[PDB]
DNA sequence: CTTGACAAAAGTGTTAAATTGTGCTATACTGGGAGCCGTCACGGATGC
DNA sequence: GCATCCGTGAGTCGAGGAAGCACAATTTAACACTTTTGTCAAG
């Protein structure tokens, strides 16, 4: 986030536009408390049998 | 019995949706006014 | 003439012979009512 | 309330079928197969 | 700016519902027996 914020001062609009998009995702993980590595599955949930009868 | 119908409860379709969102690895939780979890499964799914 | 009063309709009417068909859509086959009955497997909602 | 025969009513224990799981074949074999094709809107993202 | 790509969207009820075999390992079935349970008449 600190690096992205520093790049938010770049004169180019594309650079700041890209930095904002990255930092919006970074901010979401920081605020919600989720971990980015949770986007990779180690255990797969299995639906209850009655919902897939 | 000649009585008025009771108050409804949570539909079974919403419970199916919650379990299907959990089957996608998404933690969907119903909370109360104080943000504490509220169990809509009657304790039948709490280990 | 009007069969209820016996008085004529106040204006001449177009009366003739026409070929009319009874179509396959009958209310006997379409009236349906349900209070309770079968329900679905997964959603438990009433069948259709 | 008991009190002793009784009889199924059931359970425990082996045994043998009947079913199920698993390993094994020695000439030489060495890179798949089916789409094929009449829509139009939009974002949004990238190739730069 | 710019094309080119992919992705998402496009009304509602109803009615139509091709190995084969060998053998070992496991399970199921059929006895056998004993051990409850349920009745009985009493007493």
């Amino acid at each position: 986030e600190k690096e992205l914020l520093e790049e938010m001062k770049h004169p180019s609009r594309a650079r700041r536009a890209k930095a904002r998009k990255r930092l919006e995702v970074v901010r979401a993980f920081l605020d919600s408390g989720n971990r980015p590595e949770w986007m990779i599955l180690e255990a797969v949930p299995v639906l209850p049998p009655d919902l897939r009868p | 019995k000649g009585e008025d119908v009771p108050e409804p409860s949570v539909p079974e379709s919403f419970r199916v949706l919650v379990k299907e969102l959990q089957a996608l690895a998404l933690d969907v939780q119903t909370l109360d006014e104080k943000d504490n979890p509220v169990d809509i499964f009657e304790g039948l799914a709490s280990k | 003439y009007d069969g209820r009063t016996g008085e004529p309709i106040e204006g001449p009417i177009v009366v003739g012979q026409m070929f009319i068909m009874k179509l396959y859509h009958m209310v006997e086959d379409k009236m349906h009512a349900r209070s309770t009955g079968p329900y679905s497997l997964i959603t438990q909602q009433p069948l259709g």
